[PDB]
């Protein structure tokens, strides 16, 4: 009858979980096994997936509540502790075990995958989230392709 | 010269998809040419209302 | 084999294509013949033999700046239902009973953009619920015991005696076990549309 | 298109080395910068004219 | 409202004709690299339209219409009505007046 | 190729507009009911195939 039945307790993280990013290079890779091609704002054919370059690094200290008490002085204001006496409304204790996010550079190789027979000189790079919209917190997305032959088509 | 079968002289296509941005519009059509038709593209035009 | 490179070539000639864009979706030139200006080179073409199915061995490089708490990634807003008003029945004394009709509404609470720590976000989430008590509740006469919702970290019931069923220390133990939601009757919270539950460390057991 | 600065009078220009087979000749004219939009991208925020 | 403000003088506002451009130039994205059109079969998504950033399809059309017909005749369907000027305004023939 | 244009001074920024006259052409093939294949060429000032 309690929340045991339908919620689940899990370790918290400041990344707020994570998501895949889908790359697409519409003007270069031949569109993968069921994708139709578009100039549609989002829905370009995916060419490879990664987690976003943004991960939780585990952090532990005792004296976390002590750090919070020292901040209770050195902040010079009470705005986050309006009820210092009320034990239910009291500012909650800082976790001893906790996370920080690190935004890390990432470098990857995807599969050998098929390539349009002739290439226009103006070309396109896209990074999109699981919702297929473009992540604004991107700097320096890049692609590097070594072309090669798969198989003859001329018989 | 002319077919004695039932066939439209003029066709009209409704967009199958369309997208908007702050400064542009984009619409996708399936232009269908039936099994004994031939279409001279000079006859085609985008009829727009607004 | 060769290499063809898909890189954010900045110069004003190609920036003329960048204007409505950002580094997550951009147009660039793969053509790099250095006596052609990037505009001039951009219209040219690399042209593999038509008799062969070609494939790219593709590598990529990605970097990013994403703040923990933001609007775009749904780590900034939560729905909560809290007391909007508390009436008093006419001709009863105001200090005497405090029994009357109470009223509640759903609001969505917005945390400051760019924000960047775990306990800070819990303190910000509580400040948001306080801010609506200040902006509404103070005037309609809800008592500041009656805040409706609070985020906490403690294990209440820790010093609780099995026999006499009170917290024997006379205090709740001030130590963080795991984040928690503390509610009063008639009210609640909603993460249907946020990733703040994943930062609370609370997840739905049947997620779909 | 090549930029002619305000009050400039010699406009030198060069084309990098290339093959000219089937070339037909040259046509040329002068334009104002405000009377010319840059078609590269989807909207031109500097095109303050109609 | 005052005695001297009876003496104000009005001038009509400058005439300003607004409408669509000759043959709707600019209404469709020709020669704009991020916004190309598409023509393709349904089975292969390979586009038959290969546009370039240094082509000028709008101007090319205005010149071809003049080579094919007479631009001095106005056709409302294609909004065909060539940009013109009064030559008596362009080159002033100051004959004076027969007064 | 070098070209030097001598021109009258103007109080506002202007552009020299050049048209390198060229053969810009296409050929279009339609071998099966579902498809169309276009071959482009631009003879001087090329942009491939």
């Amino acid at each position: 009858k309690g929340v045991q039945s339908w919620t689940l307790l899990t370790t918290p993280d400041v990344t707020c979980g994570a998501e895949q990013v889908y790359w697409s290079l519409p003007d270069l890779m031949q569109d993968p096994v069921t994708f139709r091609s578009t100039q549609q704002v989002s829905n370009y054919p995916v060419v490879g997936a990664e987690l976003m370059p943004f991960r939780a690094k585990s952090f532990y200290n005792d004296l976390a509540v002590y750090s919070q008490l020292i901040r209770s002085y050195t902040s010079l204001t009470h705005v986050f502790n309006r009820f210092p006496d009320n034990q239910i409304l009291c500012r909650p204790p800082a976790p001893t075990i906790t996370t920080v996010s690190e935004n890390v550079p990432a470098l990857t190789d995807h599969g050998t995958l098929p390539l349009r027979s002739s290439i226009r000189g103006v070309q396109r790079v896209t990074v999109t989230d699981a919702r297929r919209r473009t992540c604004p917190y991107v700097y320096k997305a890049l692609g590097i392709v070594a072309p090669r032959v798969l198989s003859s088509r001329t018989f | 010269v002319t077919t004695d079968r039932s066939q439209r002289l003029t066709l009209r296509f409704v967009p199958v998809d369309r997208e908007d941005t702050t400064y542009s519009y984009k619409a996708r059509f399936t232009l269908a040419v039936g099994d004994n038709r031939v279409l001279d593209m000079a006859s085609t035009y985008f009829d727009i209302r607004g | 084999t060769t290499r063809v490179y898909l890189v954010d070539n900045k110069s004003a000639d190609i920036a003329s294509l960048n204007y409505q864009n950002d580094h997550s979706n951009f147009l660039t030139t793969v053509v790099q013949n250095n006596d052609f200006t990037p505009a001039e080179a951009s219209t040219q073409t690399i042209n593999f033999d038509e008799r062969s199915r070609w494939g790219g061995d593709l590598k990529t490089i990605l970097h990013t700046n994403m703040p923990n708490v933001n609007e775009y990634m749904f780590t900034s807003k939560f729905k909560a239902r809290v007391m909007v008003a508390r009436k008093h029945p006419e001709g009863v004394v105001e200090t005497d009973l405090s029994q009357d009709k109470l009223e509640y509404e759903w609001f969505e609470f917005t945390l400051p953009e760019g924000n960047f720590s775990e306990t800070m976000t819990i303190d910000l989430m509580n400040n948001a619920i306080l801010e609506n008590y200040l902006q509404v509740g103070r005037q309609n006469g809800v008592l500041e015991s009656d805040i409706g919702v609070k985020f906490d970290s403690r294990n209440f019931k820790l010093g609780w005696d099995p026999v006499t069923k009170l917290v024997m220390p006379g205090v709740y133990t001030y130590e963080a076990f795991h984040p928690d939601v503390v509610l009063l009757p008639g009210c609640g919270v909603d993460f249907t549309e946020s990733r703040l539950s994943n930062l609370l460390g609370i997840r739905k057991k049947q997620p779909f | 298109l090549y930029p002619i600065p305000a009050k400039a009078t010699n406009v030198p220009i060069s084309i990098p080395s290339r093959n000219w087979a089937a070339f037909r000749g040259w046509s040329f004219t002068r334009l104002k910068t405000k009377e010319t939009p840059s078609l590269g991208s989807g909207f031109d925020p500097y095109f303050v004219y109609s | 409202s005052s005695e001297t403000n009876l003496t104000q003088q009005s001038m009509p506002n400058r005439p300003n004709y607004i409408g669509f451009r000759d043959n709707f130039v600019g209404l469709m994205y020709y020669n704009s690299t991020g916004n190309m059109g598409v023509l393709a079969g349904q089975a292969s998504q390979l586009n038959a339209v290969v546009d370039l950033q240094d082509r000028n399809t709008e101007l090319s059309y205005q010149l071809l219409l003049d080579s094919l017909g007479d631009r001095t005749r106005y056709f409302s369907m294609w909004n065909s009505a060539v940009d013109s000027y009064d030559p008596d305004v362009r080159i002033i023939e100051n004959h004076g007046v027969e007064d | 190729l070098d070209m030097t244009f001598e021109v009258d001074p103007m109080d506002e920024p202007t552009l020299l507009y050049l048209l390198f006259e060229v053969f810009d052409v296409v050929r279009v093939h339609q071998p099966h009911r579902g498809v169309i294949e276009a071959v482009y060429l631009r003879t001087p000032f090329s942009a491939g195939n």
